[PDB]
């Protein structure tokens, strides 16, 4: 499973740009695919949104209009062109896929992001950003503007591990449920507006930042932030 | 007062069959290829006779400014639904000649939805024309002699020289297919027969003559009373009809 | 070949039975331990149906 | 709904198109059924499972058979069932006509209409002109029977007679049988069973019209 | 020496019979006489899905009592959500003319099988976010019938070669063979522990298999025609055979004889598929008549009817938490009734 991203430079500001992700290793046609980008020194933001067979389109408010996602299914490529580049847009943007069936695990593979230098809404707070912590047990919390609990019977909340270097890899989905990987050591609980994220015996290659995503709506917001240093 | 002895018995008669027709065309369409005709002209025979029965009540009593405008309106009402159920009468004969014509075509290269196709272009088209006649033809609307000649000339050339053609030849090619195919059959199928010469003798005798009539009129003009017993003869006709429909194309 | 009947029967012959009696009340204390937990046998209220 | 719902949604509508699309490309053929015994020739008269495909005047058909007192049920929306008989051993004759009057009178053929094929009719006549064998040794009823060469044609006519009787016994005009006189040289098989299915179409048609 | 042989079977079997005769000392009718009667039930249908363009043939349901998969001549298997009506996923096969259809209980594979005579194991849950077959399994002789998991690596299979077999599926070829049956196996239920399994076939008896030592413990023989479904009760001491006879019939382990014939005097259509409830009071029956029909299952009374289907019920299913009733039909619709 391969996505592999392109594009990316030094851009003049009001300029226009298209960011091409390739695909190879699995089913792209049956998979909604995801733009997220980061800023240098900031968090994970959404910004954009095909569904598969192209049928539903959404954008983030800061990028909506001079945004353009679309994608070529023979080709296996997903593309994001963009024009009216601004200075606020400086990021490496992060190429996702999501597939939305029962008892699925959406953002599960996250792809290697190029970085573009460009020379209400659901609030999510993660207040430790930075715990000081080999072999003990930490944990992370989140919390919401409203309850992520919905009518049936689905809590949405996401973790995800963003280690030094490299693409943030998914922990958790819908706040209790481990993914395809990662040890049973994590594992997450809370209720409505109250969230957390409990890890036993941290290991090496088991630091970086944990990020919790909302899904109960559109759009997808992030936290700042816990990060988690030996 | 000869003249209007008839007036009564005939209305009565109309008044009767009609909602009989109505009640019938309400069942079958309550209990529901072939389904999707069958409703549509159910629900056609039900417009009409329900407008049927509205026009005689209407005219059982003197005429009045809004009478009348209701009556106008009942009127065009009834023969848009008159025009729909001779169109979809149409459709199921050309329906039935392409599945004896062709068999497997109809049975695998036939869209899953030409009925709903086709009911859909006969609403509409004829919505359209009878729309067309009712703004040029109604007595409260933008009436005018050449314009209500030229839009009946073109409806009842329609009618008598596209749709009751395609319905008189096509139930007769079904009947000859049939008969040529069935000369070596241990049934020597005889419902069929009975039910094919039962749809195109109901058109033809009991369907056609209102729009005869309204197209006699025109030309070769007759005395008062010969129009008043044509018509009165003629709106219970296309009752039998309406009520007859149901019938033959549910029960048998 | 009627060897293989032979044994099956043999096997089958010697065989700890207990009388219907039991049986059938052992069944019918299944029946009536687990009622309350069945949601066709008594309805389901509109709150506890997921259809 | 939320966003996952209606996502698994829209996955569900393009599911139902793609299951629509293979409903239609799955109409466009005609689903046969070939049965006989053995040493019939099953396998040349078109010349667990095997499927064949053939095509005539641009229509698609799909013979299966098996390498049947239960399985048959699988089968009861088929266009036809071919049954094939040989018609040069009359040892075994009997054996056939028994089997043909199993399916005939199977509970889920009873609208299925079934295609005979006589094999190996260049081989009755070998038989019946050498005079080794002789059909009143098994069926009593040939000497006392004449045709409505000449006496080939006559036996010919008199197995032809036997199959289309138990066909007549019960088929209550539901489904009916057509006998076809074949070779192994012969060609024209597919063109018979392409005019026996637009016979057979043609009454199914008349059918969902509750007329025929 | 045959005629000895055959002597002693029939001094064996007239043994046997005389040994369950002792045991009969008062029928369940007698016993079940004095419980309440459950009275009608009126179980309307609450979900209808369709999808499938042919007839159902087989559906089974998983184990969160959710999620179903269900098999038709289509060529496809259909993975519903229940709760919603949406299709998880479609499976196309190799081969469409399927007859049996298995959810896993971990709910990670799917099994169907039919003419081809092949049982085939499809990985649901995977990368590449499609469903692949990740092992078929060949070696019976005729078609399968009936197919259910013991676990991701353990399957059992009911066959038209008179024959049931258990596969190891990471290695694909048969652990154990059931052998004894003399008709076509045409239902297959596996026990509520997995450690035995009890088999219906086209010569009107049932055999109850050990998987461990795959031996036929008993063998049952009521029925005048052959037997088209068989069920546990969820006590595991009992199961139900439905038949062409137009009956149903409860057969106890213990007593080693039959208990109940669900018959009426209306019913001359075959039975197709058998199903209980969680407690075991209903005894859900699929008939040929296109229609269902609950059996108070102690004291033999139609509790009520499933008049929803304009063809045959085909198969049938309860879920585990007992919420909701599966019937598909060939008219190609499924319904959940509750
Ligand atoms: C299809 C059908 C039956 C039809 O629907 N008609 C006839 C009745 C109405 N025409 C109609 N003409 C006139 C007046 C009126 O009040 N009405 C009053 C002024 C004189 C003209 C509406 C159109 C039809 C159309 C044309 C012919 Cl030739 C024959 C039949």
């Amino acid at each position: 499973v391969q996505l592999v991203e392109s594009g990316g430079g030094l851009v003049q500001p009001g300029g226009s740009r298209k960011l091409s992700c390739s695909a190879s290793g699995f089913a792209f046609s049956s998979f909604g695919m995801h733009w997220v980008r980061q800023a240098p020194e900031k968090g994970l933001e959404w910004v954009a949104y095909i569904s598969s067979g192209s049928g539903t389109i959404y954008y983030a408010d800061t990028v909506k209009g001079r945004f353009t996602i679309s994608r070529d299914d023979p080709k296996n490529t997903l593309f994001l062109q963009m024009t009216s580049l601004r200075s606020e847009d400086t990021a490496m943007y992060y190429c996702v896929r999501s597939i939305y069936y029962y008892g699925s695990s959406p953002f599960d593979f996250w792809g290697q992001g190029t970085t573009l230098t460009v020379s209400s809404d659901i609030v999510m707070t993660q207040a430790t950003s930075s715990v000081p912590v080999p072999g003990e047990s930490v944990s992370i919390s989140c919390r919401s503007s409203k309850s992520l609990l919905h009518s049936n019977g689905n809590t949405y909340l996401y973790w995800f591990l963003q280690r030094p270097g490299q693409s943030p890899q998914l922990l958790i989905y819908r706040m209790s449920n481990l993914a395809s990987g990662v040890p049973d050591r994590f594992s997450g609980s809370g209720s409505g507006t109250a969230f957390t994220l409990t890890i036993s015996r941290l290991e090496a290659e088991d630091v970086g930042v944990y990020y919790c995503m909302q899904h109960l709506e559109y759009p997808l917001t992030f936290g700042a932030g816990t990060k988690l240093e030996l | 007062s000869t003249v209007h002895t008839a007036y009564l018995v005939l209305s009565s008669l109309a008044m009767f069959t009609c909602l009989c027709g109505m009640a019938g065309n309400s069942m079958v369409i309550w209990l529901l290829p072939f389904c999707i005709y069958i409703l549509n002209l159910a629900a056609a025979d039900l417009l009409f006779l329900f407008s049927m029965a509205s026009t005689l009540s209407l005219e059982t009593q003197p005429l009045v400014n809004t009478t009348d405008k209701v009556h106008e309106l009942m009127k065009r009402l009834m023969y848009f639904a008159y025009t729909v159920g001779l169109s979809l009468l149409t459709a199921i004969s050309t329906q039935r000649c392409l599945s004896v014509l062709f068999p497997i075509w109809f049975k695998c290269h036939r869209p899953r939805h030409l009925s709903a196709w086709v009911c859909g272009l006969l609403w509409t088209l004829c919505l359209l024309m009878n729309g067309l006649t009712s703004s040029f033809c109604s007595k409260f609307l933008k009436f005018n002699e050449d314009r209500c000649f030229r839009v009946d000339m073109v409806q009842a050339a329609l009618i008598m020289g596209v749709l009751t053609p395609v319905m008189t030849l096509s139930s007769l090619t079904l009947f000859v297919w049939v008969r040529r195919s069935s000369q070596q059959w241990r049934r020597q199928p005889t419902r069929l027969f009975v039910v094919v010469l039962a749809s195109v003798l109901v058109f033809l005798i009991c369907s056609l003559p209102l729009s005869i009539y309204w197209f006699v009129l025109y030309w070769l003009s007759l005395p008062p009373e010969m129009q008043v017993l044509c018509f009165s003869l003629s709106r219970l006709s296309s009752s039998v009809s309406s009520s007859a429909n149901p019938v033959i194309y549910f029960l048998v | 070949q009627a060897r293989k009947l032979v044994e099956q029967l043999k096997m089958e012959a010697n065989i700890d039975r207990i009388k219907v009696s039991k049986a059938a009340a052992d069944l019918m204390a299944y029946c009536e331990a687990h009622a309350k937990e069945d949601p066709l046998l008594t309805p389901v209220p509109a709150s506890e149906n997921p259809f | 709904v939320s966003a996952e719902d209606k996502a698994a949604a829209e996955r569900s509508k393009m599911i139902d198109k793609n299951l629509r699309e293979d409903g239609e490309k799955a109409r466009r053929t005609l689903r046969l059924l070939l049965l006989g015994a053995d040493n019939s020739g099953k396998s040349t008269i078109v010349k667990g499972i095997f499927e064949t495909k053939f095509q005539v005047d641009k229509v698609n058909f799909h013979m299966f058979d098996v390498g049947r007192r239960k399985w048959i049920q699988c089968f009861n929306d088929v266009t036809a069932i071919i049954f094939v008989v040989d018609s040069s051993d009359y040892n075994r004759l009997q054996e056939a006509l028994n089997d043909f009057k199993s399916i005939w009178n199977n509970r889920w053929l009873r609208t299925i209409s079934v295609i005979l094929f006589l094999n190996k009719q260049d081989l009755l006549a070998e038989k019946v002109l050498a005079g080794k064998s002789k059909i009143e040794d098994y069926f009593p009823e040939f000497a006392r029977y004449t045709t409505p060469d000449p006496r080939v044609t006559r036996a010919k006519y008199f197995i032809r007679k036997e199959f289309v009787d138990i066909s007549t016994a019960s088929g209550d005009g539901r489904h009916i049988c057509y006998p076809h006189f074949t070779c192994a040289v012969d060609t024209e098989n597919a063109r018979r069973i392409f005019n026996d299915c637009k016979d057979i179409i043609l009454q199914m048609n008349l059918r969902e019209y509750n007329l025929v | 020496e045959l005629d000895q042989l055959r002597q002693e079977a029939e001094q064996l079997k007239n043994q046997i019979r005389d040994a369950r005769k002792a045991c009969a000392d008062a029928t369940l009718s007698q016993i079940t006489n004095n419980i309440d009667p459950v009275g009608r039930i009126q179980m309307r249908t609450r979900r209808t899905l369709r999808g499938h363009l042919a007839k159902i043939y087989a559906m089974h349901w998983g184990t969160d009592s959710r999620l179903l998969v269900s098999a038709s001549q289509d060529g496809k298997l259909i993975i519903w959500d229940s709760y919603t009506t949406n299709k998880v996923h479609a499976i196309p096969l190799r081969s469409s003319w399927v007859m049996t259809c298995a959810y896993a209980p971990s709910g990670n594979y799917v099994a169907c099988g039919g003419l081809d005579n092949i049982c085939s194991i499809y990985n649901l849950k995977t990368r590449e976010g499609n469903v692949r077959v990740s092992r078929e399994l060949a070696g019976h002789t005729g078609y399968l019938s009936c197919c259910r998991f013991l676990d991701d690596n353990q399957i059992v299979t009911s066959s038209g070669d008179t024959t049931c077999a258990l596969w190891d599926i990471e290695t694909g070829q048969q652990t154990t063979t059931f052998t004894g049956h003399t008709g076509d196996v045409m239902s297959l239920s596996l026990a509520p522990d997995t450690r035995l399994f009890v088999s219906g076939a086209c010569d009107a008896s049932a055999k109850l298999w050990d998987v461990r030592e795959g031996m036929c413990r008993q063998t049952f023989t009521g029925h005048e025609s052959d037997i088209n479904a068989i069920c546990f009760f969820p006590n595991g001491n009992a199961f139900a055979t439905g038949s062409d006879d137009a009956t149903c019939r409860l057969f106890d382990l213990r007593a080693d004889q039959e208990l109940m014939t669900y018959s009426h005097d209306n019913i001359i259509c075959g039975i197709t598929s058998v199903s209980f409830s969680k407690s075991g009071r209903l005894l859900l029956a699929g008939y040929d008549d296109f229609n269902c029909n609950v059996w108070d299952a102690l004291k033999a009374d139609r509790a009520g009817v499933l008049a929803g289907h304009d063809n045959r019920v085909s198969c049938l299913g309860v879920t585990d938490d007992g919420m909701a009733v599966a019937t598909g039909s060939w008219d190609s619709f499924l319904k959940i009734w509750n």
